[PDB]
C-alpha cells in the first residue's frame, strides 16, 4: 500500500521541478 | 517526371494478365487555386511553403 | 488544512505549465532579424553620398527632395542586384501615403504695424490655422489646401508633434517613376514649405521569404524654429492559422488554458456568494480577481485580433492600382495592446506566493555550498579523464584515426561517454591492452565517477529540505 | 614540521611528472600518423587490378592473392609514398603435411587427405617440388632469425620456406611469375608472410612492413598487416639534446626514488604495503626500470641499419627493433598514467576534497565486494551469449568479444538486428533479462552505497568540525 502513497505525496515536487525544467528550456530559446 | 513515373510503373501494375485484381478504377481529382504562383528566389526553400 | 494545500498548488503548477507553453509558443521574436533589419534597410541609409543627412539626422526643412529622393525613394523603387529589392529580406505591398502637415497662415493675427515682415509660419496644430490655402507654388492642389478629414484616419495625438484628424496629404503610384515625378513637382513648386510642421507618412510590407505583414509609420517633425525630430514606428503581423503538426499543439493549449480559466471563474464567485463578501484585505484574495479579470480578456481579444487580421489580409491583391491601403493602422492599436496585455499578467500571475515565504530567499542564495562542491568535483573527474586521454594518445597514437591528435581524444572521450563507441579498431590496433583501457574506462566512468555527482546533489537537496524544517519548526 | 616536509614532497613530485610530461610529449611527432595512414592507403587500397576492386583488405581466394603480389604490392613498393627501398622483400611459407588425421574408417574410401589446423607437431618439413633452393627446402627456425607471431587464427613460428625477391621491378616479376607457374601455394598452406622496410629520405623515418595472410582449414582468406614507423637517429638539434638532459635527469630521479624506497623498506620489514600509496609507487618504480631497461636494450643496437643506407643486397631483419619499440611505447603509457594517478595524495589541502577523498576511501571496501557479486553475473551472462550466439552473431564469436559486447550494451550500443534472428527463443529473453536486471537493479547498487556513504561521512566530519 506504500508505493501509492509514496508516489501521491511527492506530486507537487514532481511538478515543481518539471515547472523548473519548462521554464529553463523556455529561456534557451529566449536568448535567440 | 510524374507522367513517365505513372505511365512505366503504375498502368502496369492495375492492368496486366491476373495482376492484383483492384476492385474500381482510379481517379486524378485536382485543385488549381487561380492565384497563380510565383518561383522562389534560387535555393530549394527558405522557410515553407 | 489537509486538502486545500494538496489541491490548489497542484491546479497552480498544472496551470504554470500550461501557460508557459504557449508562453514559449507565441514567443517568437522574429523581429530581431524581420523588423530590426528592416528599420536598418529602411532608416539606416545615406540620403547623399556620404553625410549626416540620413534618418537617424534628418537632413533640413527644404530637404523635401534631399528626403523623398532617399531611402524614402528606395522603398517604392528598391532597386538591388519601380522595383522592390533592398537586402533581398523584404518586398513591397500596398500604396504608398505621405501626409504633409502645412501650418499655413494662421499661426498668429497679423495687424497692420509689422504683418509685412512675418505672419504664417509652422505653428501648433490647428483646425483654422493649419493649411487652409496653397502652401507656397501650387497651381491646382499640389499643395492642396484642403482639410482631410474624411479620409477615414484619426489623429495620433503625438506629443512631440500634435496630430490632427486634417492636413494635406496625398499618394503614390504602383512605381516610384511617377512618384518621383511628383516629388520633383512639388520640390520645384511649393508645397512641404516653411509652414510645413510635421511630415507622416505609412507603409506595409511583403517580405515573402518570413511570410508576415510590416505595418511602418515614418515622421518627421521638423520644428519651425529649427531642426527635426525622427520617429520610426514600425512592427509586424502574422497568421499562421493551421499548416503545422506543432500549432496544433499550441491550440490545444489555449482550449487547455480557457478550461483552467472557468475553473478559476466558476470558482471565485463561491468565494464572495457563499463566503463573507467586502473582504479584501488581504492582498491574496486581490490577485485571485485581477488575475482572472485580466485573463478574460486576450481570450475575446485573441480571437477578434485573429478574425480580423485574416479579413484584412484577404483582401492584399485589389490595392495594386487602389488608391489608398493604409487601413491597417487600426489593426495595430490592437496588435500591441495584446503584446503589452500578455505580459501586464504572466508576470502579476507568476507574482503568487502564498504557498511558500517571499522573504525566505536565504536558501537559495545560500546553496553557493553545492557550487563549491560542484567544483572540487570537477577537479576530481578531470584528473582521471585527462590521465586516460593521454595513455590513449600514447598507445593508439599512430594506428586507429580518432586517437591521432590530442586534442581529439577528448572528443573522442566524450563520444565515448554520450553512447559513441566504435571499438572496430581500438582492439584491432591492440589485441590487449586496448581492450583493458574500454573496460576500465567504461567502469570508472558510469559505476565509481558518475555517482558520486548524484550523491553530491543528493546530499545537496536533504541538506537544503532539513535546514528549512529546522528554520520553518523553529 | 608537517608542512615543510610535505612541500619538499610535493615540489620533488611535480618536477618528476613535469619532467616525465615533457619527456613523453617530445617523442611525439605529428608526421608518424601521416606517413603510417599514408602506407596503409598505398598498399591496402588501391585496387589489385585496374578491372577489379577486391584490395587486400577484401581477399577472399587463393588466386586473389596471386593477383595481389603482381598488382598493388609491386606498384606499391617499386613507386614511380615518395620513399625508397632498402635491403630486399622476403617472402616465407608456413605449410601443413599430408597424413595428420586418423581418418574414419567408414568414408576413408572416398576423401584421401587432410590438412589439418596449423601446429608445431603438424608441420611439413619435407622438400616439395623442384628442389631448386631455398623456396623448396625447410629452413630450421634457429638458421633464419625468427620468432612467433600470433596471428588472428594461431601463434605461428620462425621457421618455413623463405625467398628473398631482388631490386628492381622485373626480376622480382619474374620470380613471382616461377613461383606461380609451379605450385607453390599448393592445399597445404597455412600461413604467408611478407616483410619488408623502406627509408623516405624526404622525412628522417625507417618504415617497417609486414603483410600476413592466413589459411585455415576451412577455406578462406584471412588478411592482416603491421605497420611501424621509427626514428633512430635522435642526435641532429638542440631540441634532443634537451631531450637527453631530460632522460638524464629521469635516471637520476628514479635512482633516488628507489634507494629511498629501499631505504623505507629497510626501516619497516612489513606492514608496508597496506597504505596502498606505498603499493602503487614501488609499481611506478618497476615499471620506470623496465622502461629505462628497455630503452638501453633498444638503443645498444642501432648501429646495424647503417649499414643498409649503402644499399647492400640481403635482408634487413628488423623485427626486434619494431617489437620492443613497441613494447617501450606500451610501458611509457602505463607508467605515465600511474604518475598521473598518484597525485590524489596532494590534493587534501583542501575541505571538500578532503571529504571526497575520505569519502571514496571509506567506500572502497564496500565497492570492491560488491563487484565480485556483480562480475559473476555479467561472467554468467558472457558465457550464455556465447554458448548461445557464438557461431553465427560475429559479435560473440570469442569469449572476451562476449564481454566487450555487453560492455558497449551498457553503453545502449545493441543492434538487436541479429540476436532476435539467430534465435528467435532464448535470445530475446536473454536481451530482455539482461536490460532488466542491470539498468533496474545492479547498476542502482553502486549508486546506493556510494549514496549512503557520502551522506554518512559528511555526517561524521561535521559533528567533528563542530565537536
Ligand atoms: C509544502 C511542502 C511539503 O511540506 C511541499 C514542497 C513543494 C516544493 C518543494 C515545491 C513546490 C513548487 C517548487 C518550485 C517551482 O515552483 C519553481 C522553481 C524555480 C526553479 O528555478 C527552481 C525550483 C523552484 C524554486 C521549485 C522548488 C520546489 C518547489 C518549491
Ligand atoms: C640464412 C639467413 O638468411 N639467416 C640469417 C643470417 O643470414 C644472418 O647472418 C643472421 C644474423 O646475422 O640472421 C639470420
Ligand atoms: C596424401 O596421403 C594419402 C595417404 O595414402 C595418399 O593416398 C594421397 O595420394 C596423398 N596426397 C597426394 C596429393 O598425393
Ligand atoms: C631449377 O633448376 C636449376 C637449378 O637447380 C635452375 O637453373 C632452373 O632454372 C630451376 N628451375 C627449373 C624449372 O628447372
Amino acid at each position: 500500500s506504500v508505493f501509492g502513497k509514496t508516489l501521491c505525496r511527492a506530486l507537487p515536487e514532481l511538478l515543481g521541478v518539471t515547472l523548473g525544467l519548462v521554464v529553463l528550456g523556455v529561456a534557451y530559446a529566449q536568448l535567440a | 517526371e510524374l507522367w513517365p513515373w505513372m505511365a512505366h510503373v503504375l498502368l502496369p501494375y492495375v492492368h496486366g494478365n491476373q495482376s492484383s485484381p483492384e476492385l474500381g478504377p482510379p481517379r486524378l481529382r485536382q485543385v488549381r487555386l487561380q492565384e497563380a504562383l510565383y518561383p522562389d528566389p534560387p535555393g530549394p526553400r527558405v522557410h515553407t511553403c | 488544512y489537509l486538502k486545500s494545500v494538496l489541491r490548489e498548488l497542484v491546479t497552480y503548477l498544472l496551470f504554470l505549465i500550461v501557460l508557459c507553453i504557449l508562453t514559449y509558443g507565441m514567443m517568437s521574436s522574429n523581429v530581431y532579424y524581420y523588423t530590426r533589419m528592416m528599420s536598418q534597410l529602411f532608416l539606416d541609409t545615406p540620403v547623399s553620398k556620404t553625410e549626416k543627412t540620413n534618418f537617424k539626422t534628418l537632413s533640413s526643412m527644404e530637404d523635401f527632395w534631399k528626403f523623398t529622393e532617399g531611402s524614402l525613394l528606395d522603398g517604392l523603387y528598391w532597386k538591388m542586384q519601380n522595383r522592390s529589392f533592398i537586402f533581398y529580406e523584404n518586398l513591397l505591398l500596398g500604396v504608398p501615403r505621405i501626409r504633409q502637415l502645412r501650418v499655413r497662415n494662421g499661426s498668429c493675427s497679423i495687424p497692420q504695424d509689422l504683418r509685412d515682415e512675418i505672419k504664417e509660419c509652422y505653428d501648433v496644430y490647428s483646425v483654422s490655422s493649419e493649411d487652409r490655402a496653397p502652401f507656397g507654388p501650387r497651381n491646382g492642389t499640389a499643395w492642396i489646401y484642403t482639410s482631410e478629414k474624411d479620409l477615414n484616419g484619426s489623429s495620433h495625438w503625438g506629443i512631440i508633434a500634435t496630430y490632427s484628424g486634417a492636413g494635406y496629404y496625398l499618394d503614390l503610384s504602383r512605381t516610384r517613376e511617377e512618384t518621383a515625378a511628383q516629388v520633383a513637382s512639388l520640390k520645384k513648386n511649393v508645397w512641404l514649405d516653411r509652414g510645413t510642421r510635421a511630415t507622416f507618412i505609412d507603409f506595409s510590407v511583403y517580405n515573402a521569404n518570413i511570410n508576415l505583414f510590416c505595418v511602418v509609420r515614418l515622421l518627421v517633425e521638423f520644428p519651425a524654429t529649427g531642426g527635426v525630430i525622427p520617429s520610426w514606428q514600425f512592427q509586424p503581423l502574422k497568421l499562421i492559422r493551421y499548416v503545422t503538426t506543432f500549432d496544433f499543439f499550441l491550440a490545444a493549449c489555449e482550449i487547455i488554458f480557457c478550461f483552467f480559466i472557468f475553473y478559476y471563474v466558476v470558482e471565485e464567485i463561491l468565494e464572495i456568494r457563499i463566503h463573507k463578501l467586502h473582504y479584501f484585505r488581504s492582498f491574496w484574495n486581490c490577485l485571485d480577481v485581477v488575475i482572472v479579470v485580466l485573463s478574460v480578456v486576450a481570450i475575446g481579444i485573441n480571437i477578434y485580433r485573429t478574425s480580423n487580421v485574416e479579413v484584412l489580409l484577404q483582401f492584399l491583391e485589389d490595392q495594386n492600382t487602389f488608391p489608398n491601403f493604409e487601413h491597417l493602422a487600426y489593426w495595430q492599436i490592437q496588435f500591441n495592446n495584446i503584446a503589452a496585455v500578455t505580459v501586464f499578467f504572466v508576470w502579476i500571475k507568476l507574482f503568487k506566493f502564498i504557498n511558500f515565504n517571499r522573504t525566505m530567499s536565504q536558501l537559495s542564495t545560500t546553496m553557493s555550498r553545492c557550487a563549491k562542491d560542484l567544483f572540487g568535483f570537477a577537479i576530481m573527474f578531470f584528473i582521471i579523464f585527462l590521465a586516460y586521454a593521454q595513455l590513449a594518445y600514447l598507445v593508439f597514437g599512430t594506428q586507429v584515426d580518432d586517437f591521432s591528435t590530442f586534442q581529439e581524444c577528448i572528443f573522442t572521450q566524450f563520444r565515448i561517454i554520450l553512447g559513441d563507441i566504435n571499438f572496430a579498431e581500438i582492439e584491432e590496433a591492440n589485441r590487449v591492452l586496448g581492450p583493458i583501457y574500454f573496460t576500465t574506462f567504461v567502469f570508472f566512468m558510469f559505476f565509481i565517477l558518475l555517482n558520486m555527482f548524484l550523491a553530491i546533489i543528493n546530499d545537496t537537496y536533504s541538506e537544503v529540505k532539513s535546514d528549512l524544517a529546522q528554520q520553518k519548526a523553529e
